[PDB]
């Protein structure tokens, strides 16, 4: 029909929204073992019984884990079996024929979910759909046990039955490009933002201080992040797949772990730096020189390199479970599978250790400020808001991820992958917030103004 | 929007003693560095003496042993004892306050400046 826009009128795209794609065996809202896209394996409470039925369906030993090719093949087999079930029934076909293309799909949806004989149970609802009494059948279907158990999916199917359009599912496409344009802005803010910082310290001589030498490091880790990590990361999420190969999958992963670790550990260095620069400024100016500070930065990148490129390129970070082995064998799969060891080891070094130091240091700052050689002034209240933003932002961005990252492995995943990738991006945008936190100095202000002549 | 009141500068004979003063009127963050800077005729602005809010001090290599900096107990007023003055100490002494309320950086306050002349 000359239709190559994104969304179309079909049962296939409809079910994919209702039933997510999961390669490993899981349990539905009922509790039955299911794999792929809503493919029921068995009602048997035994997982081994589900594995046997699964291996008899695929034709090989799957270990409860299949591939995308096998998932799609089962999906079309199930949809075809749903349609062939509708056509072979006495109650379904008289209704199915008398339905438009859209409403036909809505009927297949129910059959895809609760079987041929189950949907035929709806004597009243089907008669009403047959006499084109949509609004009455919409109300009647909302009184079934199918509605009480899966109210979200039912409400969408019932709506499609009512309107006769894809209004309940077409709202998914707006969010597709809707989050794409957001990612498009995130990349720009990080790249252009950190380049501005680096350019300022590199050009102007007044911005060449020890603290700013640490700022340069932070701006460097965030820049590469916005040039390597963030773009390639978004490029896959939108396209649903990874189209660069296995070699660049881990290399891009290596850059990720590298830059993120270097970024957070630098935030830690800056925090300690500003402690000594304030608490003991006279010793701070004498002890810590540019040479010494260059050694500190070098140490940070080595630690970051030791916890990123070193384990990854040596396949040490790799997990062993069947779903991980497949992705390591797949050229289109670049998921981040790790073992308990690397997941904890990285998190402690990348996030937790700097987190502890940054909190303890900034606490001492608020502590040793009360004990000085000195009555309810507002200069201390404003300074309190500052550290609340510095530390609060870093917390609100990375903490949700690394907590989940540690829960992601302590037990078999009860936390959705959708949440896992989302919380990584909340950490990703911290690399954009940094220049808006660590470059508000009057010297940076004047530098930023002249760098673009505003 | 705070103020700095300088006082003390004047004419003295070579070797004579002089006392400077700088009252910091306004609200300053607890952690700070008050001190003094000078501009000798035909020379860049140099650090004379500076005292942190934590009592510790710092002097230049050309004044250490002759100049003694100190501060009041609660009035935020820094006094600069200047003894055994030299004709090369003749300069424009500015008052200075390093605020740390921004944590990441340090905002600077300055004074009107005082003229100190030593008759060679
Ligand atoms: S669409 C292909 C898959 O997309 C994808 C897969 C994996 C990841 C993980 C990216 N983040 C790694 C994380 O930042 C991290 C940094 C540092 C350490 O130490 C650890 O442990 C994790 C992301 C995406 O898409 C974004
Ligand atoms: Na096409
Ligand atoms: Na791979």
């Amino acid at each position: 029909d000359a239709e190559n826009l994104y969304f179309q009128g079909n049962i296939f795209e409809m079910l994919r929204i209702d039933e997510g794609l999961r390669l490993k065996i899981y349990k539905d809202t009922e509790g039955y073992y299911t794999i792929g896209i809503g493919h029921l394996l068995t009602k048997s409470p035994s997982l081994n019984a589900a594995k046997s039925e699964l291996d008899k369906a695929i034709g090989r030993n799957t270990n409860g884990v299949i591939t995308k090719d096998e998932a799609e093949k089962l999906f079309n087999q199930d949809v075809d079996a749903a349609v062939r079930g509708i056509l072979r029934n006495a109650k379904l076909k008289p209704v199915y024929d008398s339905l438009d293309a859209v409403r036909r799909a809505a009927l297949i949806n129910m059959v895809f979910q609760m079987g041929e004989t189950g949907v035929a149970g709806f004597t009243n609802s089907l008669r009403m759909l047959q006499q084109k009494r949509w609004d009455e059948a919409a109300v009647n279907l909302a009184k079934s046990r199918w509605y009480n158990q899966t109210p979200n999916r039912a409400k969408r199917v019932i709506t499609t039955f009512r309107t006769g359009t894809w209004d309940a599912y077409a709202a998914d496409e707006v969010w597709v490009v809707g989050m794409g344009i957001v990612m498009s802005l995130i990349v720009l803010a990080i790249v252009f933002g950190n380049v501005l910082v680096i350019t300022a310290i590199a050009k102007f001589e007044r911005l060449q201080t020890v603290t700013n030498y640490f700022i340069t490091s932070l701006a460097c880790a965030d820049l590469v992040m916005g040039l390597a990590v963030v773009p390639f990361g978004a490029a896959c999420i939108l396209t649903k797949t990874w189209t660069f190969g296995n070699f660049w999958c881990e290399f891009w992963t290596s850059i990720d772990v590298l830059c993120v670790t270097a970024s957070i550990e630098t935030l830690c260095v800056i925090a300690v730096d500003r402690y000594f620069a304030i608490t003991s400024p006279f010793k701070y100016q004498s002890l810590l020189t540019k040479n010494k500070a260059r050694v500190i930065i070098l140490m940070v990148w080595i630690v970051s390199g030791l916890t990123s490129f070193l384990p990854i390129q040596m396949h040490w970070y790799r997990a062993t479970h069947q779903e991980a082995i497949n992705c390591y064998a797949e050229e289109t799969c670049c998921d981040f599978f790790t073992n308990q060891a690397y997941a904890i080891a990285s998190s402690i070094v990348s996030f937790y250790v700097p987190l502890v130091i940054m909190v303890f240091v900034y606490s001492r700052v608020f502590q040793e400020a009360k004990r000085q050689l000195q009555k309810f002034a507002l200069k201390e209240h404003k300074a309190l808001k500052t550290l609340g933003i510095i530390m609060g932002t870093f917390t609100l961005c990375w903490l949700p991820f690394f907590i989940v990252n540690i829960v992601h492995v302590i037990q078999d995943n009860l936390i959705r992958k959708e949440v896992y990738i989302l919380l990584n991006w909340i950490g990703y945008v911290n690399s954009g917030f940094n220049p808006l936190i660590y470059c508000r100095s009057p010297d940076f202000r004047i530098a930023f103004q002249e760098l673009l002549c505003l | 929007q705070v103020q700095l009141q300088e006082s003390g500068g004047g004419l003295v004979q070579a070797g004579g003693s002089l006392r400077l003063s700088c009252a910091a009127s306004g609200s300053i963050f607890a952690l700070n560095i008050m001190g003094w800077y000078r501009q000798a005729p035909g020379k860049q602005r140099e650090l004379v003496a500076a005292i942190h809010s934590g009592g510790t001090t710092n002097y230049a290599n050309s004044v250490k042993g002759r100049f003694t900096i100190s501060r009041d107990n609660a009035a935020n007023t820094v006094y600069l004892q200047m003894n055994s003055l030299k004709p090369e100490d003749t300069a424009v002494y500015y008052c200075n306050v390093k605020d740390f309320g921004a944590i990441i950086y340090d905002y600077d306050y300055w004074g009107q400046g005082t003229q100190v002349t030593v008759s060679s």
